[PDB]
């Protein structure tokens, strides 16, 4: 008979792991919002690699709600709304699903369906101005409930009730927008915090926002399987001397067969050689 | 087939800093997430400190700063270093690969594996207190002959009532630690009443960790 | 948080009923939640997983219920292998995965009797400086009996603990055993001892005491 050798692992390659995706800004950046004034960005048509989003300041929480924090990078989503704005310290545990208060339940509401990741760190560095930064507002006073990601901009002289109040103010009249104190004197709990919450929609849909492509390593001089770049194979892989000039990607010998990859992501001419 | 060693150990003393080890044997070490669950013996399964492929690194906030987890796909196993750890960590580690379903997020922790162990006290010499039934002032035809191990520590420790004349009897009650830090159980033997003044029922402790095969009967 | 609130403690039960472990959550979790297995002396299994889907392994009519935040593991038949802890997990809830407090699905008999005997310290141990009066509470089923410590017409606890066995193979009943540790004083100027076994079992709580 004719005994050969089996390719031993499969350890294969892609193109470049992942492109440039907009992962800073609502990440990274000076001013970011206010919690009356929540941002919002609609990232999409680009291979999301959440790998950056961990290499960051130890940050004071990463509450992932529904979805496993160690499974964002192979999860195709369809759309995932970025929304920044800074809060205070007590107000971190309030932006949860289904949890009330005065800072979640009329600025910003996340639904008892939020499939996200709410990412938040301190800032009492970089939005801390001396005698109190007032930029930061936060609403109060709706007329009702808010609803799950809703804008609310408006600055109507509101009161609580038996009391005309239009465009003056007064004792039982406030505006709708109060500043918030950011002090170093203040203790732990006052301080400005950013809060970015990542909002995975999970649908059936062509996805526009899939995890990055999972390039294994190079395993040289042992039979193994191979996807290097797109075209699959199996064989074993050596180095050659010779110069690819700058556009070839395959090889190709005598025979038409693919004898000669280029690394997907490392630039270097290796060499398919036959498993017997 | 699919197991999961735990070959740490523990005999640390307060302040002290322990390694855990989790080698696997049947599955890709990197498709796979490593956790590290922990049941105190009257307590319910812990955190996680789970580690990642993509080099998440997760951690517990009451247990964040004194930990350190660490991923070796070299080795095939992953780390668990601690800082100084106080009277609340002695405790049973475990180590779980938490997975989900293909797509879907249904976190199941399925693989489970062996069992480390951590102690944070001091040990003693078995102190044996022999309880006499003498007073027949019991229920008629059942004696109680029990040996009092006393100030003892490591869990090891078993009271052999004679090999052979154990005869279904050996009643091994969990040791009740006293505050102190010195380990107390208790062995009665399910005798008649005419049995105390039958045979020489000894309770033969048998002491392995400090070194003390001790015996001596009631 | 998002908490769980599992079936009371102790959940009696007999080779053949409908076991009904409930797991309450403090929100709505969906289906996010995953049911386990924790025999004494052995590590935890996997049952249910996403409140209906049995991983594998787990065949012997374990199944689960629930969609929201009330989840039900449904025992129709049980077997030796079906008694344990069992524990709740929301999957909703992610880097603090929190499991559930435990539920000790035990076997069933009849009610008994505890079967006791005061046990007077050691005669070197008073010398030593130590004392440990033991009372042994045996054969009864309905565990919640209590010791009292009686010293001299006074309950003077607070320094006697107690534990119990594993439940026995062919008896089905506990071992209670609790240590009246004090100082020697504490010993040679005392004499009554009763320890009140306020038990289910007995019709009436009967109190052994020793006088010196």
């Amino acid at each position: 008979s004719n005994f050969r050798v089996q390719p031993t692992e499969s350890i294969v390659r892609f193109p470049n792991i992942t492109n440039l995706c907009p992962f800073h800004e609502v990440f990274n950046a000076t001013t970011f919002a206010s919690v009356y004034a929540w941002n919002r960005k609609r990232i999409s048509n680009c291979v999301a690699d959440y790998s950056v989003i961990y290499n960051f300041a130890p940050f004071f929480a990463f509450k992932c709600y529904g979805v496993s924090p160690t499974k964002l990078n192979d999860l195709c989503f369809t759309n995932v709304y970025a929304d920044s704005f800074v809060i205070r310290g007590n107000e971190v545990s309030q932006i949860a699903p289904g949890q009330t208060g005065n800072i979640a339940d009329y600025n910003y509401k996340l639904p008892d369906d939020f499939t996200g990741c709410v990412i938040a760190w301190n800032s009492n560095k970089l939005d801390s101005k001396p005698s109190g930064n007032y930029n930061y507002l936060y609403r109060l006073f709706r007329k009702s409930k808010l609803k799950p990601f809703e804008r609310d901009i408006s600055t109507e002289i509101y009161q609580a009730g038996n009391k005309p109040c239009n465009g003056v103010a007064g004792s039982n009249c406030y505006s709708p927008l109060q500043s918030y104190g950011f002090r170093p004197t203040y203790g732990v709990g006052h301080q400005p915090y950013r809060v970015v919450v990542l909002s995975f929609e999970l649908l059936h849909a062509p996805a526009t926002v899939c995890g990055p492509k999972k390039s294994t390593n190079l395993v040289k001089n042992k039979c193994v399987n191979f996807n290097f770049n797109g075209l699959t194979g199996t064989g074993v892989l050596t180095e050659s001397n010779k110069k690819f000039l700058p556009f070839q990607q395959f090889g190709r010998d005598i025979a038409d067969t693919t004898d000669a990859v280029r690394d997907p992501q490392t630039l270097e001419i290796l060499d398919i050689t036959p498993c017997s | 087939e699919v197991r999961l060693v735990e070959s740490g150990g523990g005999l640390v003393q307060p302040g002290g800093s322990l390694r855990l080890s989790c080698a696997a044997s049947g599955f890709t070490f990197r498709n796979y997430d490593i956790h590290w669950v922990r049941q105190t013996t009257g307590k319910g399964l812990e955190w996680v400190s789970a580690v990642g492929t993509s080099g998440d690194t997760y951690y517990l906030d009451s247990v964040k700063g004194r930990f350190t987890i660490s991923r070796e796909d070299a080795k095939k196993s992953v780390y668990l270093q601690m800082n100084s750890l106080r009277a609340g960590d002695t405790a049973m580690y475990y180590c779980v690969r938490g997975d989900a379903s293909p797509d879907n997020i249904y976190y199941y922790m399925d693989v489970w594996g062996t069992g480390t162990r951590v102690i944070v006290s001091s040990t003693k010499g078995p102190s044996v207190f022999p309880l006499a039934p003498s007073s027949k002032s019991t229920s008629g035809g059942t004696a109680a002959l029990g040996c009092l191990v006393k100030d003892y520590f490591p869990e090891p420790v078993t009271v052999s009532w004679n090999s052979g004349a154990l005869t279904s009897g050996v009643h091994t009650f969990p040791a009740v630690l006293q505050s102190s830090g010195l380990y107390s159980l208790s062995s009665v033997v399910t005798v008649p009443s005419s049995s105390l003044g039958t045979q020489t029922y000894i309770c033969n402790v048998n002491h392995k960790p400090s070194n003390t095969k001790v015996d001596k009967k009631v | 948080d998002i908490q769980v609130t599992q079936s009371p403690s102790p959940l009696s039960a007999s080779v053949g009923d409908r076991v009904t472990i409930t797991c309450r959550a403090s929100q709505t979790i969906g289906k996010y939640l995953n049911w386990y297995h924790q025999i004494p002396g052995k590590a935890p299994k996997l049952l249910i997983s996403a409140a209906s889907t049995l991983h594998s392994g787990v065949p012997s009519r374990f199944s689960g219920r629930g969609s929201g935040t009330d989840f039900t593991l449904t025992i129709s038949s049980l077997q030796p292998e079906d008694f344990g802890t069992y524990y709740c997990q929301q999957s909703y809830s992610s880097p603090p995965w929190t499991f559930g407090q435990g539920t000790k699905v035990e076997i069933k008999r009849t009610v008994a009797a505890p079967s006791v005997f005061i046990f007077p310290p050691s005669d070197e141990q008073l010398k030593s400086g130590t004392a440990s009066v033991v009372c042994l509470l045996n054969n009864f089923y309905p565990r919640e009996a209590k010791v009292q410590w009686k010293v001299d017409n006074a309950l003077q606890s607070g320094n006697s603990q107690e534990s119990v066995t594993e439940q026995d193979s062919k008896d089905s009943t506990y071992s209670l055993s609790s240590t009246l540790t004090l100082s020697k004083a504490d010993y040679e100027k005392h004499k009554v001892y009763a320890c009140e076994v306020t038990h289910q079992g007995l019709s009436s709580p009967v109190t052994k005491s020793f006088n010196r």
